[PDB]
């Protein structure tokens, strides 16, 4: 699964 | 004044750079991971993921899977900044005029990309949008930071990793040539850049040979990532402009001395233990910033370091105010005998176009009456020489592939010789 982080 | 972007998830909002987002694997299409009920936590132990409107047809989620110290040794330095040789000039400023003014000697910081001509996506364009342009299926070059060594992979491979919360590795994409992908629409090189190319203005259009694939580069770096030292294949000069994230430049001027230093510590095979920026006398530190555009000269060392994910469009080119220092450079790399891997192509076969068009310059300063400028003299010679040495008897084998059809050698150096003498009085 591809996922986009956070900041 | 508003614009067009796009949004995702069920919300139907922009990307938010604080939330937490899953991509769906049936519909292709990212989700607020507090929108769909998936925690950042929890994200990695899911094989396949199908956001609630795919679950309804496609089936259930598969929830069931079953160098930093030398990072640290370049921010331990105190390089001087990069103000007292790198000039900002703005893009409309940068024409071919201001080239020829200042020679190219030292790389020039355009802060916006107004001016330059330069066609890029705009900041809401993804490594997502890259692999589907691109092409998911294609194999890419891949190095491994941390083990300095190159893989060759599927890119929906890399951009799998890309996408993973916690990477245990680091791995870089420094070699992508887009020109022959539909991305290549996107992205159109500054308007100096095709003014100074060899290839652009010299390269004929029914050439049997293909032209050097060396005009878009797409650069995928992720956070705390490291680009060894290096020289661009042929001496060509570069142009970096970096879409999103920044990057840190580490320059060294090709001075003779870091040139020959350089030569030695490439060839050693324990090159990527030994920082190279030692041995060096200045080293000039270079802040890149998004939205920015830097181009190197010829024959400049230069590094990378990357402290946020980072996509960058580059390109080479050759032109005609370095012209000692591109065939110095390429004797470097003859030497060197490195992998042909991040080379040049056809770069011989760009001189044999150039040394034919000085002929024709020569021909048209007689017809004139104005003589060629001295840089153009001097470089002709320094060719001409260069065609004597790769087309000798003793090592014509070696260079008479890059040799371009219909031409012949022996009439071009004693017609450029010739020129050269009757011009230098
Ligand atoms: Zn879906
Ligand atoms: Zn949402």
């Amino acid at each position: 699964p591809r996922v986009k982080a956070a900041q | 004044n508003m614009a067009t972007v796009p949004v995702y998830c069920v919300c139907r909002l922009p990307y938010d750079v604080t939330r937490f987002m899953i991509e769906c694997d049936a519909c292709k299409d990212w989700f607020h991971g507090s929108c769909v009920g998936v925690e950042e936590e929890e994200a990695p132990d899911i094989d396949i993921y199908h956001c609630p409107n795919c679950e309804k047809t496609h089936g259930k989620s598969t929830l069931k899977k079953k160098s930093q110290l030398f990072i640290k040794e370049l921010r331990s330095r105190t390089f001087p900044s990069a103000e007292d040789v790198v000039a900002r000039v703005p893009g409309s400023q940068l024409t071919l005029g201001y080239m020829e003014e200042h020679g190219f000697t030292e790389p020039i910081l355009v802060p916006k990309k107004d001016g330059l001509g330069l066609a890029v996506p705009a900041p809401t364009f993804y490594v997502s949008d890259v692999e589907n342009y691109v092409g998911p299926e294609r194999s890419v070059d891949v190095t491994d930071v941390t083990k300095q060594k190159d893989c060759k992979m599927k890119l929906k491979e890399f951009v799998d990793y890309y996408y993973s919360t916690n990477r245990k590795r680091v791995l870089n994409v420094t070699n992508l040539e887009f020109s022959d992908t539909r991305m290549s629409s996107f992205v159109e090189p500054p308007d100096i850049v095709k003014k100074l190319s060899w290839v652009e203005n010299y390269w004929p259009d029914d050439a049997l040979l293909a032209k050097p694939k060396v005009t878009k580069y797409c650069l995928i770096c992720v956070k705390d990532s490291y680009t060894d030292f290096h020289i661009d294949s042929g001496g060509a000069s570069a142009w970096y402009h970096v879409l999103k994230g920044e990057k840190t430049f580490y320059l060294i001027r090709p001075a003779s001395a870091n040139i020959s230093l350089y030569e030695r510590w490439r060839s050693a095979s324990n090159h990527s233990e030994m920082f190279f920026a030692d041995q060096v006398d200045k080293c000039y530190k270079c802040i890149v910033k998004q939205g920015q555009t830097l181009f190197i000269p010829s024959g400049w060392i230069y590094a990378t370091l990357t402290p946020v994910d980072c996509l960058a469009f580059a390109g080479h080119f050759l032109h005609s105010l370095s012209v000692e220092m591109q065939m110095r450079a390429y004797e470097v790399e003859r030497r060197l005998k490195l992998g042909s891997l991040t080379q040049f192509p056809n770069f011989e076969t760009a001189c044999w176009y150039m040394g034919k068009h000085l002929l024709e310059a020569f021909k048209g300063s007689h017809k004139s009456g104005k003589q060629l400028p001295p840089h153009l003299v001097q470089g002709a010679k320094i060719l001409n020489g260069a065609f004597r040495s790769w087309t000798k008897k003793q090592a014509l084998a070696e260079h008479e592939d890059e040799l371009p059809e219909h031409f012949k050698p022996s009439q071009l150096i004693k017609d450029l010789a010739k020129e050269i003498r009757l011009s230098e009085n």
